RNA sequence: UUUCGGGGGUACUCGAGUGGCGAACGGGUGAGUAACACGUGGGUGAUCUGCCCUGCACUUUGGGAUAAGCCUGGGAAACUGGGUCUAAUACCGAAUACACCCUGCUGGUCGCAUGGCCUGGUAGGGGAAAGCUUUUGCGGUGUGGGAUGGGCCCGCGGCCUAUCAGCUUGUUGGUGGGGUGAUGGCCUACCAAGGCGACGACGGGUAGCCGGCCUGAGAGGGUGACCGGCCACACUGGGACUGAGAUACGGCCCAGACUCCUACGGGAGGCAGCAGUGGGGAAUAUUGCACAAUGGGCGCAAGCCUGAUGCAGCGACGCCGC
């Protein structure tokens, strides 16, 4: 009762990380953008459906991306402190 | 070498750090103090939530001395700074744990206590 | 330290800090020959050295000292450095 | 190494326990994976149950029961059908 | 054997010493913490994993020393030095590896982008073991497959307060290096000036979060007893070694406060573990019995340990019966 040197641990393929399409606010930076995403919640107590939005900043390495623009976006490793994402692709250019 | 006006400073856990002397006792026209000499201070400044409480008239004796002060065998004495010990009527301390060395001088004038607790004699 | 087994591999845990640092003292210095060599700007001596350097640490990673994939990085790293320089 | 432990749960003057199958070193009542059967032995008759497709897989996978654990499911008969040396026998008296 | 002072073998047995394994298990508390800290939801083409089971190669050889013991010194003590000397699964070389780990040259699939997969092909370089028992046999090095365990990033959520309007300088972003298991201002150097900000930033006070509990038809309000899922801490503040795995509670080192022993030369401590005492309070128990059952650790098993746990004692404090 011989062999060789495989005894392995098990299988992972790769699978989805979260998606998001916004607007590009601030281009002031070279081969960063700041995107604002745009979110509707019915309030839990009050039921009233409120319009909020959050500033995500993402990672482009071109800087493409003029003020004005909506984008789709990736999560990422972290690769500075508060940016988390990556550019997907500039669909439309005002 | 302890005056009037001396500055000192504390090497007791009462809640005094410095304490500014009072008089110089033991005689008519007493001059100087030495190491084992009982003189009267008063407290400058304290610990916040120390025993003793500033501008209190408290008997205190000098242990640490800056000039050399000669024994038995020639042995001169200089310390880093002046340094006393609040005690009171009872000849005892105020304070149960105390600061720095101590010399010899306060086996012979009978201060047992400090001596005893200091934790080196020297 | 009240134990008789806790003083005990105090004393075991004294031992193995003494044999670990002076194995990872060894592979500093080699890791500093290398940087030093390159710093320098030698190509033959060089590779002599990242070959002894490689065995090192290869060695050190397979006793457990430091972690393969480190040993790697860092080797593959050496191998880079080489290249380019 | 994931080991079948017994959960505890209730309380002081009757035991609780839970056939779970988790890793070993938590907690008594730590981290529960699945629950497979319950185990409380103060009452009369004290029955057993567990699921036996889940307690085959999980012997599969590689599971392993302690002693108290394994004497169990061979009065339920897990361990009977699993080794396959007598077969699979039920034995275990019912309520009345 | 004996003179009853004791002298030899025995391994049944064993003080102490080497060497492993456990020791990060199990138990406790809620000070800090407005944070990916918590619940839910996926994740890893970016990680590793001893002890378990299972398909598949091997386990050749050489060397030296130390504890222990003996003699001796300091010293009340803890503890230490000097000399002699011993064996190992304690220690280190060398022989294979050609299936892995790296660098340069050449195809197909997938897209979610580097690139991954098809162990792609290719030339060069590198990589490990230890044996014991004769019996329901366990060990050593590696990773195609599974499972547990982790670490990391994020959409979303959840106190009050402008009688808190600007905050920040590794701060923000890029490139090159080091760094770590893994990407990353995680750290360094060089370039540019901005990012966060009235859809409440930065400030101030409070507070562990959640499944749950009470109330209310509901909405909602209050709350975190017990149990259970995490979080953070171990007298206060820091730091690091070991290990597959550390805030390392009864591990280590240092600085503080407190206590204790002393032959004054110097040392030992951390009940927020189970009980118990002093103080505060309105007040909250017993310095109790066991591994019988079950989980946990060791060992081939027998077997050993476990204030985890089962139980008993006190108290009309509560749901319940007499
Ligand atoms: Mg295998
Ligand atoms: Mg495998
Ligand atoms: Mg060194
Ligand atoms: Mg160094
Ligand atoms: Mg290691
Ligand atoms: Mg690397
Ligand atoms: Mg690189
Ligand atoms: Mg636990
Ligand atoms: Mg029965
Ligand atoms: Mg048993
Ligand atoms: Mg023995
Ligand atoms: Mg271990
Ligand atoms: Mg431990
Ligand atoms: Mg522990
Ligand atoms: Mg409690
Ligand atoms: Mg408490
Ligand atoms: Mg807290
Ligand atoms: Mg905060
Ligand atoms: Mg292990
Ligand atoms: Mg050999
Ligand atoms: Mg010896
Ligand atoms: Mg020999
Ligand atoms: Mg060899
Ligand atoms: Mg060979
Ligand atoms: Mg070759
Ligand atoms: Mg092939
Ligand atoms: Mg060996
Ligand atoms: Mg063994
Ligand atoms: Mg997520
Ligand atoms: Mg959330
Ligand atoms: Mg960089
Ligand atoms: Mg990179
Ligand atoms: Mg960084
Ligand atoms: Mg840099
Ligand atoms: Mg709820
Ligand atoms: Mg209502
Ligand atoms: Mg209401
Ligand atoms: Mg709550
Ligand atoms: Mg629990
Ligand atoms: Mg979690
Ligand atoms: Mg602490
Ligand atoms: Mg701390
Ligand atoms: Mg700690
Ligand atoms: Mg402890
Ligand atoms: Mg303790
Ligand atoms: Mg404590
Ligand atoms: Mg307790
Ligand atoms: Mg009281
Ligand atoms: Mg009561
Ligand atoms: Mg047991
Ligand atoms: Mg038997
Ligand atoms: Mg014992
Ligand atoms: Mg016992
Ligand atoms: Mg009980
Ligand atoms: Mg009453
Ligand atoms: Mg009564
Ligand atoms: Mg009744």
């Amino acid at each position: 009762q011989k062999g060789p040197k495989y005894t392995p641990a098990a299988e992972k393929p790769r699978g989805r990380r979260k998606t998001a399409i916004g607007y590009v606010v601030s281009d002031k930076m070279q081969k960063t953008i700041v995107v604002e995403l745009e979110d509707r919640k019915s309030h839990p107590l009050y039921g009233k459906i409120i319009r909020t939005t959050k500033k995500v900043k993402a990672h482009d390495e071109n800087g493409e991306a003029g003020i004005g623009d909506r984008v789709s976006l990736m999560e990422t490793r972290p690769l500075s402190a508060t940016k988390r994402w990556r550019l997907v692709e500039i669909l439309e250019k005002a | 070498m302890i005056q009037q006006e001396s500055r000192l400073k504390v090497a007791d856990n009462t809640g005094a750090k410095e304490i500014l002397c009072i008089r110089v006792l033991g005689g008519s026209s007493r001059r100087y103090a030495g190491i084992g000499d009982v003189i009267v201070a008063t407290v400058k400044d304290a610990i916040p939530g120390g025993n003793v409480k500033r501008g209190d008239v408290v008997k205190a004796v000098v242990v640490r001395t800056v000039k050399e002060r000669r024994r038995a065998d020639g042995s001169y004495i200089k310390f880093d700074e002046n340094a006393a010990v609040i005690i009171k009527n009872d000849n005892d301390p105020r304070g149960t744990r105390i600061f720095g060395p101590v010399g010899r001088e306060l086996r012979e004038k009978k201060f047992m206590k400090i001596v005893s607790l200091a934790p080196e004699v020297l | 330290a009240n134990i008789k087994s806790q003083i005990k591999r105090i004393r075991t845990n004294e031992r193995r800090r003494l044999r670990n640092q002076s194995v990872k003292s060894s592979l500093r210095t080699a890791i500093r020959g290398f940087r030093e060599a390159v710093d320098a700007g030698d190509k033959d001596k060089a590779s002599e050295l990242l070959h002894a350097t490689s065995r090192k640490l290869d060695k050190a990673a397979s006793k457990g000292v430091i972690h393969p994939n480190q040993a790697a990085n860092k080797k593959s790293a050496l191998a880079l450095a080489l290249n380019k320089l | 190494a994931v080991k079948i432990k017994l959960t505890r749960l209730g309380k002081i003057r009757n035991p609780q326990y839970r056939i779970i199958v988790a890793d070993a070193r938590t907690r008594r009542d730590g981290r529960a994976i699945e629950v497979i059967g319950r185990y409380h032995p103060k009452e009369e008759p004290s029955l057993i149950q567990i699921d036996s497709e889940r307690a085959q897989y999980w012997l599969g996978v590689g599971a392993q029961p302690t002693e108290p654990v394994l004497a169990l499911l061979k009065i339920t008969g897990d361990w009977q059908k699993f080794k396959g040396l007598p077969g699979a026998e039920g034995t275990l008296k019912v309520k009345e």
